[PDB]
């Protein structure tokens, strides 16, 4: 048999809009405070 | 030199303009366009011999060269002056560089030949089959400048591994691999081709197993 | 102190044990001296090589998938990521003294093993050595072929050179995922993870040193016990009735030629393990799942399998929310052919009606449809193999690759029919060719008839002759009848001297008279035994 | 018999790999899948350099 999910030519796609990549909540186990020192 | 361009034009008029239209165009459904392919493309396609060809078939195969190195520079500089594209790498003599192209590494060339293209040919650079009649050729009878200009401007069905896809360090590195994989001897016996198990089978039967059955019929009788 | 100590130690062995009864039963056992009855011995005699090399290969090979940079001697693989299976297989190839030779003669012994199993299956098939008393012997030999095939496939995949790593990806993981209900489950049970699951190569090493060759050694032991105690079969001939084995005994003759044939099989394997490269894993790469060859073909005894992948024409099914892929079919198909190759003697016991205890063989011309079904299977194997190097055939023998896989795809449907027709009628015409050598004689040179102009071929008869130009026509007896007077005692007396210088004539007379009288005594003793059986 | 086989039988559809939808199984998950949301997955080549970049 032919597989069911194929063969559909619409208008051939908008050009893919520029990848405004979201930031990363994989690193996010950490909060950048004012810093670390002695004083 | 303009006389070198004229020599390229004199050889161009009397070998190909039945299939390149004499304005470096493409004669439609008889021979494709030729500008932009460049001196590197014409060096690989006439220095191997292939493109001064005789039929449009599955793929135009290898053959003896139809012009010599004193004329390939003329023909390639003519096609680069009419068009313009990749050029053949040349040494400090002005001639085509063929020995300064072997890179200083082989293992990087082994991994890069193996990843990027050895799907098509083979591990050591023997031929491989392709889709409809076309086929990859052996890399044994391959001048290193022809290997660099083979991957640099991909003639027939091979991707043109460009100056920016593979860097010239990487391309010198691949031609370091294939000129010391199709040149190094098969360590440990006759090399039954380069591709393993089918010649090893056919040389198991008629060399090993035919000898085994011949010994078995010399020892035992028949009744 | 060389024969007296032999007698003392022999009386010691006969004192401790009581072996001499069950030793005399062994070294008076008769094996027949037909040449084809040595063929399966090759499948034994290379297999011992597969231990004697293979044990040696166990104590240098390190299976893993822990990714190591090479940092050894082989220059085109330096700093490249490789599994430690491939790294220590490279160490077998290049570090150890005589290591590449032992692993190459190991691979060639594997090829001679899995090829002589097929040659011997052709022997015992076409000669009919599988009906009633020996059908379980066929079954355990067939299972031994299956284990040989799967175990060799575990073998050359055991270093993960990528020419066989893509063989694991095609065969052992594309067909295994491609099984409908419990396919993915047996895949993830076989690998423990994804396709480069880190416990595949040690599991193949576990199955490949011991777990499959333990079953192979057990089946070879029980198999040669079934050949040993249950007596060997034989072709029918002069003094060869249903209930005797004629030939040489074990102790003076058969042990010598069997050990010498073991030595010459080892000689052929050693010569072709040195003089011919096999599995050049340094020319190949470490298995990385983004790079392939163009060949990507398995070893030849399994080239009929994925050649069957290469020829099965992309028929997939899609039930309600699922997928049967192509790889189910050959998973059926390899399950099909094996179920025809294990269970064949029961199949033709049902079809023919052979409910009789057969000990004498049948010559493969004497049984034309079974020889023709067999030649269907031989030529179908040759087609599925010869369209598995589809790639390199279309490479070298310049054919369109699509054209030669269509040649295979039609060939597996029409070429068994062609070879069935040719095989059946060729077996019948081989019958008729040695059923006219009885009604007529054996053909020779031509005499003309004297008073008129004729041309007779001057047939030489085999049995008793009548008073005129025709003999008494003999009956057929399942024997190879000689079709050349050459192979009879005609002109077979050259100079006995040397290759360069003759011996004196009285010595020639003594030698040829003694050899002629010994051959006459051979056929006289065999003929009087044949008359003792019927008279 | 189940003590023989039970060490082998893994569920392929146990959710193992972290994905943007959550934990998906391994067959529905290559390394091309996003881990949390739209992240930059660069289509990087493999310059076959021994180890460094
Ligand atoms: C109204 C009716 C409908 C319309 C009909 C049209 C009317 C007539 C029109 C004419 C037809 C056109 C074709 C004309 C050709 C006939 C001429 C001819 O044969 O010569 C007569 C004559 C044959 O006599 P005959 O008249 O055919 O009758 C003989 C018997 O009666 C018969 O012999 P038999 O009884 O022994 O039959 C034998 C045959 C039965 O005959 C048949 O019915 C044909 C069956 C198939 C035939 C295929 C080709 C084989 C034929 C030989 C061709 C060799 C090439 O059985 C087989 O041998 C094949 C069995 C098939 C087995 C099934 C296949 C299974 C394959 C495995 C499956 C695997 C698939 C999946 C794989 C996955 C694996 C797990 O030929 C000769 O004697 C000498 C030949 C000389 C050749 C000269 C020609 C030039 C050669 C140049 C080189
Ligand atoms: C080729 C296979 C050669 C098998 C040799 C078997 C001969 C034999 O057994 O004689 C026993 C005979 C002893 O018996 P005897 O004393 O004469 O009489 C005892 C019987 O009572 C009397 O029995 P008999 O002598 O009257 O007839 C028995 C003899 C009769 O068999 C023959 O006639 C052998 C000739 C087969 C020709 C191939 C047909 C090709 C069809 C054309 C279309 C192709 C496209 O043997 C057979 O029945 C089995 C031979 C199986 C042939 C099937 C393979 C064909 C594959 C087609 C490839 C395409 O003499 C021998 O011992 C001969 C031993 C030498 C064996 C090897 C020699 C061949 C060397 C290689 C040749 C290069 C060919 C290239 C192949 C590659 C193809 C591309
Ligand atoms: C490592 C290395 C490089 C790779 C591994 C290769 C491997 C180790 C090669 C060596 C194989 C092996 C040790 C060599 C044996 C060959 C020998 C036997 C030479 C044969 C010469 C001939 C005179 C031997 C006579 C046989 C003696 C008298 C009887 C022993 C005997 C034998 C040998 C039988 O095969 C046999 C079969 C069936 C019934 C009885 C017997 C039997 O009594
Ligand atoms: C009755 C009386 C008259 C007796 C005579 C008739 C009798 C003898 C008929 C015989 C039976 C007949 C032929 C049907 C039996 C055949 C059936 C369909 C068994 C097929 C098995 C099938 C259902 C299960 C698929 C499982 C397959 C076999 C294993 C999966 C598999 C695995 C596991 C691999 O590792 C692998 C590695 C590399 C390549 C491939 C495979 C592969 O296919
Ligand atoms: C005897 C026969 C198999 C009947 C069994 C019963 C049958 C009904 C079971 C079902 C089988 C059907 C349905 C499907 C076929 C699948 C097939 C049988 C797979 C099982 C594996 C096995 C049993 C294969 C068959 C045995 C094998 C082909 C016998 C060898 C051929 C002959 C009789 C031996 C002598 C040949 C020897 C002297 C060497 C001659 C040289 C010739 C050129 C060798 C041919 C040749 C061969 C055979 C290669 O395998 C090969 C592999 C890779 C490269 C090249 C070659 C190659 O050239
Ligand atoms: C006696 C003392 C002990 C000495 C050791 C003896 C053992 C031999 C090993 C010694 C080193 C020799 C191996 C050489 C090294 C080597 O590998 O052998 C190549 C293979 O080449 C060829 O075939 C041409 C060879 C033709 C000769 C005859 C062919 C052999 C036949 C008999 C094999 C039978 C097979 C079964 C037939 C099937 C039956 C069919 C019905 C030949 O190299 P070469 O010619 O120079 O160039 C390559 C290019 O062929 C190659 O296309 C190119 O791609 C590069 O590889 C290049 O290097
Ligand atoms: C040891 C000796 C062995 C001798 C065997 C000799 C072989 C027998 C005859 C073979 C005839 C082959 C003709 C093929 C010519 C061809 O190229 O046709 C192709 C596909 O045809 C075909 O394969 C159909 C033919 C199938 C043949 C039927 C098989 C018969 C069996 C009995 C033979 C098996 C023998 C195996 C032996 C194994 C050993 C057994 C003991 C079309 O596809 P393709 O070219 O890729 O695509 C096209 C673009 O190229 C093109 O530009 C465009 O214009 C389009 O056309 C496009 O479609
Ligand atoms: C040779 C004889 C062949 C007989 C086959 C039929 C006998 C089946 C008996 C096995 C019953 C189940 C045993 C216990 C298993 C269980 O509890 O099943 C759980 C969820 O499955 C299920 O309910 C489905 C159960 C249905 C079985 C489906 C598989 C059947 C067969 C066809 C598979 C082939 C196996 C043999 C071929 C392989 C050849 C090998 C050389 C797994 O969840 P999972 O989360 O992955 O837990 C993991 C721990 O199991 C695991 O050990 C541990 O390693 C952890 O990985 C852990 O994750
Ligand atoms: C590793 C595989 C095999 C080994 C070690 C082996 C070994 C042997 C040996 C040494 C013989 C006696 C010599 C001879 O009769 O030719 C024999 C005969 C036999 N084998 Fe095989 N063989 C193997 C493959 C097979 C296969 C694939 C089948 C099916 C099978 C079934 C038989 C049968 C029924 C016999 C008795 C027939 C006869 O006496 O000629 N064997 N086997
Ligand atoms: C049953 C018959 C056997 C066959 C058909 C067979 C087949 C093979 C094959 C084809 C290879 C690949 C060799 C290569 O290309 O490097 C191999 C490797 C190996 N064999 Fe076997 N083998 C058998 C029995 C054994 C036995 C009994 C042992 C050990 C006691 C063994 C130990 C090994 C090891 C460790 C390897 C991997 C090392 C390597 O491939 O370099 N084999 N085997």
């Amino acid at each position: 048999c032919s597989p069911p999910g194929e063969t559909a030519s619409s208008e051939p796609g908008t050009t893919p809009a520029i990848w405004t990549g979201s930031p990363s909540p994989a690193a996010p186990s950490g909060e950048d405070h004012g810093g670390g020192h002695g004083a | 030199q303009s006389a070198l361009l004229r020599t390229g034009k004199q050889l161009f008029e009397t070998s190909c303009v039945s299939c390149h239209g004499a304005n470096l165009q493409g004669v439609p459904d008889r021979g494709p366009s030729l500008i932009g392919t460049g001196e590197a493309a014409v060096y690989f396609q006439v220095s191997t011999g292939r493109m001064p060809a005789m039929r449009g078939e599955a793929q135009a195969p290898s053959k003896p060269p139809h012009f010599d190195e004193s004329q390939i520079d003329a023909l390639g500089a003519y096609v680069q002056a009419n068009g313009g594209g990749p050029t053949v790498p040349r040494d400090d003599h002005g001639a085509v560089a063929q020995e300064s192209l072997i890179g200083g590494d082989v293992a990087r060339g082994g991994d890069l030949f193996r990843l990027n293209c050895a799907s098509c040919h083979n591990f050591t650079g023997k031929g491989g089959a392709l889709s409809s009649g076309k086929y990859a050729p052996d890399l044994g009878d391959a001048n290193p400048a022809q290997i660099y200009t083979a991957m640099l401007t991909g003639p027939q069905n091979m991707p043109k591994f460009s100056d920016r896809q593979l860097t010239p360090d990487e391309k010198r590195d691949i031609v370091a691999y294939v000129r010391e994989s199709a040149e190094t001897p098969s360590y440990g016996g006759y090399g039954l081709g380069g591709f393993g198990p089918a010649p090893e089978g056919m040389a198991m039967w008629i060399i090993g197993m035919v000898a085994a059955i011949g010994v078995a019929m010399w020892i035992g009788s028949r009744a | 102190d060389f024969a007296k100590l032999a007698a003392a130690q022999g009386d010691a062995i006969d004192s401790r044990y009581h072996p001499s009864a069950a030793v005399r039963r062994q070294l008076n056992k008769v094996f027949p001296t037909h040449w084809s009855f040595l063929l399966g011995e090759i499948a034994l005699y290379s297999f011992i090589i597969l231990l004697l090399t293979g044990v040696w290969l166990t104590l240098f090979f390190d299976p893993s998938m822990a990714h190591v940079t090479y940092d050894g001697v082989y220059q085109p693989l330096r700093g490249v990521q490789m599994s430690r299976a491939y790294e220590t297989a490279l160490d077998i190839s290049f570090e150890v003294r005589g290591g590449l030779f032992v692993r190459q003669v190991h691979h060639w012994a594997a090829l001679m093993f899995a090829a002589s199993i097929m040659v011997h299956l052709a022997r015992i098939f076409f000669t009919g050595a599988f009906r009633r008393p020996r059908e379980a012997n066929w079954v355990i030999g067939s299972l031994l072929l299956i284990l040989a095939m799967f175990e060799g496939f575990f073998g050359y995949s055991l270093p993960d050179d990528l020419l066989s790593g893509t063989g694991i990806r095609a065969a052992l993981s594309g067909i295994t995922m491609g099984i409908p209900v419990i396919g993915t489950w047996m895949h993830w049970a076989l690998f423990g993870g994804d396709f480069p699951g880190e416990i595949l190569i040690p599991r193949l090493y576990a199955l490949h040193i011991l777990l499959i060759p333990g079953i192979i050694l057990a089946l070879i032991g029980a198999h040669l016990a079934l050949v040993w105690f249950q007596k060997h079969t034989q072709f029918p001939g002069p003094g060869r009735t249903e209930t005797n084995v004629v030939g040489v005994r074990v102790m003076p003759v058969f042990a010598v030629k069997s050990g010498a044939f073991f030595a010459m099989i080892t000689g052929v394997l050693g010569l072709m393990g040195g003089l011919l490269t096999i599995n050049p894993i340094w020319n190949l790469g470490p298995y990385k799942p983004s790079q392939v060859s163009a060949g990507s073909q398995p070893d030849f005894y399994m080239m009929w399998t994925d050649g069957l992948i290469r020829l099965w024409p992309a028929w997939e099914f899609y039930p309600f929310g699922h997928t049967i892929p192509q790889g189910v079919w050959v998973a059926v198909g390899m399950g099909l052919v094996f179920a025809l190759l294990i269970a064949y003697p029961f199949i033709e016991k049902k079809v023919t009606g052979d409910d009789a205890h057969h000990n004498l063989l049948q010559r493969p011309r004497d049984v034309p449809v079974r020889t023709a079904i067999g030649s269907m299977a031989i030529a179908l194997y040759l087609l599925l193999t010869f369209a598995c190097m589809n790639d390199i055939i279309a490479l070298k023998f310049h054919i369109s690759l699509n054209a030669t896989t269509w040649i295979g795809r039609i060939g597996m449907v029409v070429l068994p029919a062609i070879v069935y027709f040719v095989a059946y009628r060729w077996a019948i015409s081989l019958q008729r060719s040695d059923r006219e050598v009885l009604e007529h004689g054996v053909e020779t040179g031509i005499i003309k008839r004297l008073p008129h102009g004729a041309y007779v071929e001057l047939h030489q008869p085999l049995g008793p002759v009548d008073e005129h130009g025709h003999p008494i026509p003999l009956e057929y007896a399942g024997a190879p009848l000689p079709k050349r007077m050459n192979k009879l005692g005609s002109g077979g007396a050259p100079g006995t001297g040397s290759f360069l210088f003759p011996d004196p004539a009285v010595e020639h007379e003594a030698l040829t008279e003694a050899a002629h009288a010994s051959e006459h005594k051979s056929l006289t003793a065999l003929k009087e035994h044949q008359d003792r059986i019927h008279g | 018999l189940v003590a023989f086989i039970g060490g082998l039988i893994k569920n392929p559809w146990k959710p193992v790999v972290p994905t943007a939808e959550g934990k998906k199984a391994v067959l529905w998950t290559s390394g091309w899948t996003p881990r949390f949301k739209g992240e930059t997955i660069y289509l990087a080549r493999a310059t076959g350099r021994p180890g460094e970049s």
